[PDB]
């Protein structure tokens, strides 16, 4: 069901493992819920995101159609920000020290 | 035999504005496992329940309902997507 | 340097480390070139992408500004599809056996 | 300043069936580095060469030619995609 993939597939799989971990944590183990999102931002992303209080806007950006579910494609919207912020947070001069 | 038996209260499938549609997904082969509520066309984050009661269905509540029951052998087993929608004032049946 | 990050940062870090590996392969250790793009698609992504032949259409969909440098945000467009295929490549019935 | 000087022998761009188009991609500012060949509509799998000679161009050899040269100050940038296409029997120049 999740056998060792190729070099470029294991990179993305690493994210999937974490995603599935918090997904199966509660009901609807297909995606993440708003509760998990809240906890993830403030408890797991205080170092990643500069804002852990106004998660509403970030959450709504993925909610969009009032899905209230961090499913595929929509959750990618945040992933694209995360994978970008981890590198261009403020490292335009220096950050990843 | 069916891996996932999608039994709806209104056998017709379509109801009137504000109608109540109960989605009952059972398994006539194995004990009721983790049923994932999936709806083709804006899926709702509803908790795994065998009987989903959706009363007063509105225009946005419409959609093809499917129940992904995680069996022992058949893990992510989807069912027949039933087009639960709203029609003009009347009853199917 | 890339110091030990959090559970939600290490997941995306794996993508960054692998990315930098190809980024420092050619000139301009920051973005991937068309060479690396083709080399990845037709070698490190034959199990990931269902198409290893056509790449000019997908590439130009990334850097629509004609950069030929798969950098941050630009390459994100492909990263999102990659992270999507790992979940909906063709698993509408069975793919990840 | 021209970072990528793409000079084609037949400046007309469009040629006749079986025409010979020489693609020269160099830099009049910095020394000629690793010039990768890029062509929309399926690129040609040829080694990074400053002068690409394509004789007897067939109907399937058409496409926009661009040179992705790895610059020292900048990086591997593209260029103006010259649409090398085949037209009616005649010469353009």
């Amino acid at each position: 069901a999740a056998e060792p993939l190729t070099e470029l597939e294991e990179s993305i799989e690493t994210v999937v493992t974490t995603f599935f971990t918090f997904a199966r944590q509660e009901g609807r183990k297909d995606s993440l819920s708003v509760n998990e999102f809240k906890e993830l931002v403030t408890q797991q992303l205080p170092h990643l995101l500069k804002d852990v209080g106004s998660l509403d806007e970030k959450m709504k950006s993925l909610d969009v159609n009032q899905d209230s579910e961090l499913k595929f494609n929509e959750y990618w919207r945040l992933i694209g920000e995360l994978a970008k912020e981890i590198r261009k947070k403020k490292d335009l001069k220096i950050r990843k020290k | 035999l069916e891996e996932v038996q999608l039994v709806v209260e209104p056998e017709g499938g379509a109801v009137a504005p504000g109608g109540t549609v109960t989605l009952t997904c059972e398994v006539p082969a194995q004990p009721s496992p983790q049923i994932h509520w999936m709806k083709d066309g804006v899926p709702l984050p509803l908790p795994p329940s065998p009987v989903l009661i959706l009363p007063e269905i509105g225009p946005q509540d419409q959609g093809t309902y499917s129940c992904v029951a995680t069996h022992s052998s058949h893990g992510p087993q989807e069912s027949r997507a039933v087009s639960i929608s709203i029609i003009e004032p009347g009853e199917e049946g």
